[PDB]
DNA sequence: TCTAATGCGAGCACGTGCTCGCATTAGATTTTGTTTT
């Protein structure tokens, strides 16, 4: 169909059509799946894509994009059953935080009225055929409801439309498969009553039985013409005054093909049968010898010329056969040339490279390729110059021009105008470190994200980022209740933590992702680990407390925006102003002999530390900002300027501790202690590891990386650097952030992803099917990034200080 | 019977031998299927008593194999047939050959379903289901199950949950249901092997360890470690009476071995090892002060003596840091949670055939276990028993359980006279990972005796025709040291090496060669292996034809380079392709990160869903719009908040048709709307080549680079899209939820060039049965994959499954013993495996061979290799063979003993060896532009007319290709949805009455004049006749019949000489007499009525059009080109002239002439 | 996810020197694939 459909050839195929593509069938099937699977959405999406659910006289174009924009709602909601059927209208906020609550935007209210009058014309005739499916118990009544429901729904109306509107464009045949299709329902409902009308029948078996006739459903044989291409078998099809006959298939298995005997009667059964005087059908041995004739018949039809073709391999790639015949044709015709039929031109000679230009498309097919394979250095053939030349001669030259620039097509990105950026970008860019971050990982990655805004579908399904916010949250609420009720992280039991976690975690639940831990047992199963969770981080929180002399000042500190602190600004070369908004997770004071001590800790659900190599290239860059920001309006905002104690990431979960030895209830205690060691970066001195764990006489700490001698002096282990190292990487933060506003303005916009230590950003990303990144193609390449030690790291800090 | 025909005598015995079943031992390059095609032929063409191929059954492990079985015993036939052209009997086999039973078992079995489905549950409509398909069903039925089981909130299900979950999802228990059940499937019976898991942890206090089958295990471990720790001393005390070896430290060795020795002594006693191993200490070790002594030496005893401390420390942590009391508690422990994990996997396993029954759906275990099911022996069995007189079974090292279940089955007689005959190879058995069963084929070989005496017959094949003695040589060599014992279950002495039989003129450079390359490693290692073939391409390498004994220069075809892993081919096709090598190979996975794929899916889902933003911007910036970053940018610049898509629709509602921009985003969109609704009347394929039609982005894509791929990725996609058509049915939106579905879980396809001068990368499994002149082995010097031996949880065929001991309320996990036990089982079990994958890997080369690897520093590797060959036995040393992680680790100690690279044998063997010490150093227009401009080339090119003729040519009837041939009256003189009968009211409609009254006017007597009386008797008898229904004959007026009648044209019609109704015509009417524009078309009809009197031929036609003069004008236009078309056919084919015609009306009896 | 290098103190051998024993982080590295119509 399609071959000869795109090479001009008309054809008589002598077969019917199926009619399980039809949008009535479709409609009634899925309706059917509807009622069965209990309004899936797969089931009741398939059934109103048929758009013969849509309202009357309505323009298609809009009633479908009001569809669309349900489903996507439909699918970031989870709806599905009861819910398509109860009275509560489908409520929607385009965006809700569990730290806080506000009220719908005139937006939301619109859109929200558009999704609920949407479900409200979409579920009634739907959910009236289940009323009358459930009571219905004989064939003839769920017939009878089945019909009704095409009649409520104007199925007949639409489907003439439908068939106005394709004999309007020209299509007359396709216009009359849908009266085809509309009779062949009709008549599948009017038998099913005739047999089985009176008999109680359970809707599974109503569905099945309506399923197998709809399977059956064929399309009149379309009528022969005046002047076609007879294409047909080998058994059934007839020919009169065939001049020429192509033979297709001539594999093994395919011709002779391999009879399969299947049915009540077997072979041998057959056989036996044959012998004691009653005559059947042929049997497989029989069927397989009067494949002969048949090849006989099909060989000995056309009058001058007779072709006998075969492929060698399957669709997928599986080699195929010769056949028999083949042989015995090379047999009876020993010097007769085989001729190669292939879509590579440059393996068959001039004369047949030739045969292929016959029309516009397919040359323009073929003749681009062919300048692909003259582009890597091949001679080829010069028919292909010649219909390019013909191709350029002719009006339509712009259409082949276009199909031939792949010939020098390279993922090119051209970069933002000034005034486009301006315009996109914004006069004042208010961001976020981990802007810069996706910025500086790879800046299309960036283009695409706080550019374009691209947002990747959203799915009723909980993730991580949700769940580490429910986590961030929590904390905030228990520490909260805390100062509420004069209490202490050090104050804390058992019992306490315990209660405070599980209904801190009960408080933010209904607002956790479209309510998904309260959807299902599952997840409330889920809900209950959280709890956990949070649970022993309280208790872990708790010990730390009372072994620190650290004392947190603001949780989740905000600065910028509406928050306490003022927003770091940067100036740019084309004006823009920078400033980056964001929230410090948690901010620790102490006094010390150095003066006023402040230190950054951030809730992590992984337990990797800093990496030095990584704030070099500027893709960690939250705890040195965070720091930085603290350190430089410590004066200002709480007392006195302070000195940087260092950045803590610390690992929210719950452990299992995988010990080789038998240990006692209090080794376990401290093994799973022992496991929110924090990591990250100190100060290189002995008193603020003394701060940080007052536990510590001599030996390690089991709170933070660093150790300590006999003198008193931190071991080599110490994840511990000097003022020096700490102020030289802020000054490389502030750096990186500039020279990443200045390139942000000025429209850099290419691809650079990078690839250290066998990590790639595309594999987090989403943008992957808009970059189009190809390695193969060349100045599309990653950037090897070098992982050095942190010595050198800070080395070249200072080089370039 | 014994005869002579260039057979060698075990091929022979292999042939003729009948009586018993027999297991042939066929080596690599052993003529095993001209000796199965010859056996076969014999019974087939015999002379005394022949008979039929049917009556044989031959199992093959691919189809490639059955297809060239069918081939050869056909070519067979054809020689036979020249022999004998008379008899009818070898031509008949001929024939039957098609339908011969030589298939895969799978295919058998599925022949078997397909005869006896109703002996099981299983519709006779069954249909195989995809793996992904199958697999999306199994993870609902998954879903469901744990639903429901949350559900009912039993403690021991949350016990099991809390366990093997981690703290945040509970994916993994799913994931080990899934694993524990499709480990279950491979046994002949999966719930009883389900239901022996608590046998495993059925123990108490006063249970032996020793006495346990899992023990079976710790015991040979201990054994091991302890005679790898006495070894590594004895070394070092040997390192004391060398010169410059330190001698006052041997007493702290000597002390060291008196307690491995204490401890070798009570290895059988687990009870006193638990006692004594964590008791055993190592003296400080005494210094040696002097120059006398030697540095090299002195630091290496030290290490060696470390290795023991190390191996013992190791043993400790393995078995004897808790009591063997407490080790049977904490197994003891576990047990409950065994038993609600197998009532779970079992409910799953009972879900999924429930569901797959549902669908009429079966898998490819199914395949197996619902033919066995079928079988059992039944009458089906014992009616193939009867069928076959013997049964071939090919590849036999590699069948499972459930296959020997069936094939012992359907073979006749016990193993003493069966007709079992089974062909293969332990030592090329690769597959363990499929869960197949070397050890059943070995089994047998040890059960049978050379002799056919009382027992099964066994028949090793030993010479290898297909390939050189400098290959057979290295290989015999190598795997003389490295198979045998624990490592390679098999013991490699003669009538197991391969023996040479391929006549070859001797080459020099036929030595097998290693590159040793010092410090990508893979570059490196890529750009060493394109220097060696560019070296043998540039310097003509002479490849041997054995058939015609003729010398032909080395073509790239005859290169190929053989990987464990497929991660490493992208960059050596990269780095060879680079230095001008043609390079082909297949891939199993990465279909979905091809960006011609990504774009065209993202095509798919934006005519599903518009509003996906990403989707959306990757077709418009892709080729097939062609939207720049400037022009997207503008898009959003118009609405920032709302989707891209109606940003898209506000541009194009703003835009003005003179912006390039604008044309772009509105031919999209006509585009897509198109696509919107022709994807809800088409399918999903169809679908697919209309966009491709339509956006040209197939012809595209073919002329960039990697055009050639990039194609064939986008065929392969509109083939996938017809092969779904079967699963579920068709349409965008069960089409591209089913890739989703397949991609979230991670699932993929393949990327799916045989033509000569290509260089073959491929894997060595997939070179099993492929032979080439020179072969390339890579990634030697790479680690194994040792991932399976990691998990809290395993799965073994014997003991079933082990775990760790896991309490979630104390948060404390520690390994089971049994786990242990089967770590240490399954690790020397792959390594088994490893190592005969080395052996295919060396046995599919004919001429050369190219061992590669890397390191990380020469000498001290060297040195590493030597230390593990000091031993004087040929075997290497088992602990040695099992600390093995790497194929470097295999070869190298193997090869330091050679004479290349240690006294006796070992150095003369008949190998030869070339090594080099590579290092990482040592390895490092006019048309163009024309094209690029959109104008033509200049020049005078041959073929010019002919393309501008052919472009320009147009079929000369092409306005009559889809003119319909029949036609009929009334679509000639052109040129309602109804109700269901059970809707309306009874009958009687104007259709119905109208044609009742018109066959009384076809039927009634044209004698004379009847009466009313005779109207209602022809009336009755046609009542009667069943020619008119009993509704029809009910409702009918009497009146008009009698009217017509007494009528002129009546009477005209009573009196002719010759009358005429009903008479079917066919007519050609020529094209242009009904259409406008430029061959006959058929028109067809039934005249009602034709008369003769003695003016002329006049012709009658009856209506029952509605009317009761001014009805008449346009009852006269109704009816008048058929009238006409009437007139046209008598008088065209009749050849004669009618005079006059005649319209009949029955309501009121109106007759009007034309 | 298990394997190799690092830090520092303790005690044992010939008060000092040196080897061991412990505890940790980083750290490097990294699959195999028939089978049906
Ligand atoms: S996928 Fe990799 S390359 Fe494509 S955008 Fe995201 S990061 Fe840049």
């Amino acid at each position: 169909k399609e071959v000869f459909a795109d090479y001009e050839i008309p054809y008589f195929i002598d077969g019917k059509a199926s009619m399980l593509n039809h949008p009535l069938i479709e409609f009634i099937r899925s309706s059917l799946d509807v009622l069965k699977g209990n309004w899936r959405y797969e089931a009741v999406f398939r059934c109103v894509k048929t758009e013969l659910l849509f309202p009357l006289n309505e323009p298609k174009a809009k009633v479908r994009e009001q569809v669309d924009q349900l489903e996507n709602y439909c699918i970031a909601y989870g709806i599905k059953g009861d819910r398509w059927t109860k009275g509560d209208r489908f409520q929607y906020r385009r965006f809700v935080s569990l730290d806080d609550d506000f009220a719908q935007t005139d937006q939301e209210i619109e859109m929200e009225n558009m999704l609920n009058d949407t479900r409200d014309w979409i579920v009634p005739p739907l959910f009236q055929l289940q009323k009358r499916m459930k009571k219905a118990k004989t064939v003839q009544e769920k017939a009878e409801a089945l019909y009704r429901y095409l009649e409520e729904t104007d199925v007949p109306l639409k489907l003439d439309q439908e068939r106005q509107r394709a004999e309007d464009d020209g299509r007359i045949i396709e216009a009359q498969q849908h009266q085809q299709a509309w009779d062949a329902v009709i008549q599948l409902l009017e038998e099913f009553v005739e047999m089985m009308g009176d008999d109680e029948i359970s809707l599974d078996l109503f569905q099945q039985m309506i399923e197998a006739g709809a399977e059956s459903l064929t399309f009149s044989l379309i009528p022969p013409a005046l002047d076609q291409v007879f294409v047909g078998n080998m058994d059934l099809s007839r020919m009169y005054g065939t001049s020429c006959t192509f033979v297709l298939g001539a594999n093994d298995g395919v011709l002779p093909a391999r009879p399969d005997e299947n049915g009540v009667l077997s072979d041998d059964d057959r056989e036996w049968l044959k012998t004691i005087g009653v005559e059947l059908s042929s049997g497989g041995r029989e069927r397989l010898l009067d494949e002969h004739f048949l090849i006989y018949m099909a060989f000995s039809s056309p009058s001058d010329r007779l072709y006998v073709s075969y492929p060698i391999a399957d669709a997928e790639g599986k080699t195929l056969l010769p056949s028999m015949i083949v042989k015995r044709l090379e047999e009876l015709f020993p010097h007769h040339k085989e001729r190669l039929l292939t879509n590579e031109p440059e393996q068959v000679s001039d004369e047949e490279q030739l045969m292929y230009v016959v029309n516009k498309s397919v040359a323009q097919s073929f003749t681009a390729s062919q300048l692909r394979l003259w582009t890597r250095e091949y001679d080829i053939s010069d028919v292909w110059w010649s219909t390019y030349n013909v191709l350029m001669s002719e009006q339509d030259r712009l259409q082949s021009k276009k199909l031939f620039s792949s010939l020098f097509f390279r993922n090119e990105v051209k970069q933002l105008e000034r005034s486009v950026s301006r315009q996109l970008y914004g006069e004042r860019i208010q961001g976020s470190v981990s802007r810069m971050e996706t910025f500086n990982a790879c800046p299309f990655s960036h283009f695409a994200s706080h550019g374009l805004h691209l947002k990747e579908r959203q799915f009723f399904k909980l993730e991580a980022p949700d769940i580490g916010q429910l986590f961030h949250s929590s904390l905030k609420l228990i520490s909260d209740r805390l100062r509420d009720e004069k209490l202490d992280w050090r104050d804390l039991t058992k019992e306490q933590c315990e209660l405070f976690s599980y209904d801190a975690v009960e408080r933010l639940a209904p607002k956790l992702q479209k309510e998904i831990l309260l959807s299902s047992n599952r997840h409330y199963y889920v809900k209950e680990k959280l709890q956990k969770i949070v649970t022993r981080v309280s208790g872990i929180l708790s010990e730390h407390a009372k072994a620190s002399g650290f004392v947190p000042i603001g949780l989740e500190l905000g600065f910028g925006g509406k928050g306490p602190l003022p927003p770091l600004t940067f100036q740019l070369k084309n004006g823009c102003t920078m400033e980056l908004v964001g929230r410090i997770d948690r901010v620790d004071k102490a006094e010390s002999s150095k003066g006023l001590l402040l230190r950054i800790v951030a809730y992590k659900s992984s337990d990797k530390g800093l990496d030095l190599a990584e704030v070099y290239y500027g893709l960690a860059l939250q705890m040195l900002t965070y720091l930085d920001l603290s350190i430089t309006h410590s004066a200002d905002w709480l007392g006195m300027r302070a000195t940087p104690a260092g950045v803590l990431y610390f690992h929210i979960h719950d452990p299992m501790i995988q010990s080789n030895l038998p240990l006692g209830l209090d080794e376990i205690e401290q093994e799973i202690f022992k496991k929110f060691k924090m990591k990250g970066l100190l100060l290189g001195d002995q008193e603020v590891v003394r701060l940080m764990d007052t536990t510590l006489q001599e030996g390690r700490s089991n709170i933070i990386n660093a150790g300590l001698k006999k003198d008193g002096s931190l071991r080599s282990d110490s994840a511990a650097v000097g003022e020096k190292e700490f102020d030289l990487l802020t000054k490389h933060v502030r750096r990186t952030f500039q020279e990443a506003g200045e390139q942000i303005t000025d429209g850099r916009v290419s691809i650079e992803p990078y690839k250290m230590k066998n990590k790639t950003p595309c594999t987090y990303c989403a943008f992957k099917s808009v970059c189009q990144f190809d390695e193969s193609l060349e100045e599309n390449e990653y950037r090897p990034l070098k992982a050095e030690k942190d010595k050198t790291i800070l080395e070249w800090i200072k080089k370039e200080a | 019977k014994p005869a002579d025909s260039t057979w060698t005598d075990d091929q022979w015995n292999a042939i003729v031998s009948t009586g018993q079943d027999i297991l042939v031992a066929a080596a690599a390059g052993s003529g095993k299927t001209a000796v199965l095609v010859e056996r076969m032929i014999r019974k087939i063409t015999a002379e005394e008593n022949p008979i039929d191929v049917d009556r044989l059954l031959v199992v093959t492990f691919t189809n490639a194999s059955a297809a060239e079985m069918k081939h050869r015993i056909a070519e067979a036939l054809e020689k036979e047939l020249v022999q004998r052209p008379g008899s009818l009997h070898i031509r008949r086999q001929l024939s039957l050959l098609n339908r011969a039973s030589i298939s895969t078992l799978h295919s058998f079995c599925l022949q078997v379903l397909k005869k006896y489905y109703y002996l099981i549950d299983l519709d006779p409509g069954f249909r195989i289901a995809d793996q992904t398909e199958g697999e999306l069903i199994g993870d609902e039925v998954l879903d469901e199950l744990f639903e429901d089981e949350y559900a009912k909130g039993e403690k021991a299900f949350f016990e099991l949950v809390d366990r093997y979950t981690t703290d945040r999802h509970d994916l993994d228990l799913q994931f080990l249901v899934k694993q524990v059940y499709e480990y279950s499937r491979s046994h002949p019976n999966p719930e009883a092997w389900l239901e022996s898991f608590v046998h495993l942890y059925d123990v108490s206090e006063k249970s032996a360890i020793e006495e346990l089958p899992f023990y079976q295990y710790v015991k040979e471990d201990i054994a091991m470690v302890l005679n790898g720790a006495k070894e590594k001393l004895l070394r070092a005390l040997e390192l004391t009476k060398a010169p410059g070896g330190p001698a006052p430290r041997a007493d702290n060795f000597l002390d060291d071995l008196a307690q491995i020795d204490e401890l070798i002594q009570h290895q059988d006693d687990f009870s006193e090892l638990y006692k004594r191993v964590p008791a055993v200490s190592f003296k400080r070790a005494k210094a040696v002060k002097g120059d006398e002594f030697d540095p090299a030496l002195l630091d290496e005893a030290t290490d060696l003596r470390n290795g023991a401390k190390k191996l013992l420390e190791k043993l400790k942590t393995d078995y004897f840091t808790r009591s063997p009391e407490q080790h049977l508690k904490s197994l003891a422990e576990m047990k409950p949670v065994i038993e609600t994990l197998v009532q779970l996997v079992i409910s799953y396993g009972k879900r999924f055939e429930a569901a797959k029954q549902e669908k009429s759906i079966i898998d490819f275990s199914d395949l197996e276990h619902y033919c066995l099911a079928i079988l059992t022996p039944s009458e089906a069995a014992r009616f193939y028993q009867e069928q076959f007189h013997e049964v071939l079974v090919d590849e036999y090292q590699d069948t499972n359980l459930v296959q020997e279940s069936i094939l012992q089955l359907v073979t006749s007689g016990p193993e003493e006279t069966g007709n079992l005959f089974m062909v293969g190879d332990v030592k090329q058995s690769i597959y363990r990972f499929r869960l197949a069963e070397p050890l059943l084929f070995l089994s047998k070989y040890k059960r049978f005796t050379e002799s056919g005496e009382g027992t099964g017959r066994k028949i090793d094949l030993n010479k290898n025709f297909r390939s050189r003695a400098d290959i057979l040589d290295s290989t015999n060599f190598l795997f003389k040291q490295l198979m045998g014992g624990k490592i390679g279950e098999v013991d490699y002495d003669e009538q197991a090496e391969l023996k040479l039989g391929a006549a070859y003129p001797d080459n020099d450079e036929t030595e097998t060669e290693l590159l040793l390359i010092d410090n990508e490693t893979v570059q490196f290692e890529a750009k060493a292996i394109a220097k060696e073939i560019r070296k043998l391409i540039s310097s003509p390498f002479k490849v041997y034809d054995g058939k015609k004994k003729t010398h032909r220069n080395i073509q790239y075809r005859d290169i190929v380079i053989l990987l464990r892993s497929m991660p490493w081919a992208p960059q050596i096709m990269e780095e060879l392709r680079a230095q001008g090598i043609p390079v082909y190979a297949n891939l199993t996975s990465g279909y979905f990160e091809a960006v011609e794929v990504a774009v065209a899916l993202s095509v798919l889902k934006v005519i599903d869903n518009p509003y996906q933003d990403i989707p959306l911007a990757s077709v418009l910036r892709s080729p097939i719009v062609g939207a720049d970053e400037n022009e997207l940018s503008l898009i959003r610049l118009e609405n920032k908040k709302a989707p891209y898509y109606e940003a898209m629709k506000d541009y194009l509602a703003a835009g003005d048709r003179s912006d390039e921009l604008y044309q772009k985003l509105n031919t999209f969109y006509g585009h897509l709307q198109k696509w919107r609704a022709f994807s809800k009347n088409h399918s999903v394929s169809e679908l697919i080549w209309e966009v491709y039609r339509d956006t040209k982005y197939m012809d595209y894509v073919g002329g960039m680079p990697g055009g050639k791929q990039r194609q064939a990725n986008l065929r392969v996609l509109y083939d996938r899209a017809r092969q779904y058509e079967s699963t579920a049915f068709r349409g965008l939106f069960r089409f591209l939820r089913f890739i989703e579905r397949m991609q979230e879980r991670g699932d993929d396809l393949g990327t799916a060039s045989e033509q000569e001068d290509v260089v073959r990368l491929m894997t060595i499994h997939s070179s099993k049965g492929l032979e080439f002149p020179v072969v390339f082995v890579a990634g030697l010097g790479r680690n194994f994959n040792m991932m399976d031996l990691n998990k809290s949880y395993l799965l073994d065929k014997e003991l079933g499954f082990g775990t760790k001991y896991i309490h979630p309320q104390l948060r404390i996990s520690y390994p089971t013993l049994p786990l242990i036990a089967m770590k240490k089982k399954m690790r020397r079990e792959l390594l088994s495996e490893e190592l005969r994958v080395l052996y295919v890997a060396l046995t599919r080369a004919k001429e050369k061979l190219f061992l590669i690897g890397s390191c990380k520093d020469h000498q001290k590797q060297l040195a590493k290799w030597q230390a593990s060959a000091s031993q004087t036995d040929w075997l290497l040393p088992e602990f040695d063979r099992y600390q093995a992680r790497t194929y470097l680790d295999f070869i190298g100690p193997a090869l330091a003993r050679h004479r290349d690279l240690a006294h006796a044998d070992i150095s003369g063997h008949p190998a030869r060896f070339a090594v080099q010490m590579i290092h990482s150093y040592d390895l490092l227009s006019e048309r163009l532009e024309a094209i690029r401009r959109g104008e033509p080339v200049p020049g005078s090119f041959a073929f010019d007319e002919k393309a501008r003729e052919q472009l320009s040519w147009t079929y000369p009837h092409q306005e009559v290709t889809q003119i319909r041939t029949k036609q009929s009256v009334s679509e000639i003189k052109r040129k309602l949805y109804r109700r269901p009968a059970f809707m309306m009211k009874k009958g009687l409609t104007a259709a119905e009455k109208g044609t009742a009254m018109h066959t009384v006017m076809q039927h009634i007597p044209l004698s004379h004049v009847p009466s009313i009386e005779e109207a209602e008797q022809t009336v009755h008898r046609l009542y009667e006749k069943e020619l008119l229904t009993e509704e029809q004959k009910d409702a009918i007026d009497i009146e008009e019949i009698v009217q017509f009648f007494h009528t002129e044209i009546g009477g005209q019609l009573i009196g002719a000489k010759w009358k005429d109704r009903e008479i079917p015509f066919s007519l050609a009417l020529p094209a242009k007499e009904i259409y406008p524009d430029a061959e006959p078309l058929l028109v067809q009809g039934i005249i009602d009525c034709l008369y003769e009197t003695e003016d002329g031929l006049y012709l009658l036609a009856y209506k029952s059009d509605r009317i009761e003069e001014g009805a008449a004008p346009i009852l006269k236009k109704r009816y008048e080109t058929q009238i006409q078309l009437y007139t046209k056919a008598v008088e065209q084919i009749a050849k004669t002239k009618v005079k006059g015609c005649a319209l009949y009306f029955f309501d009121g009896g109106h007759i009007l002439t034309l």
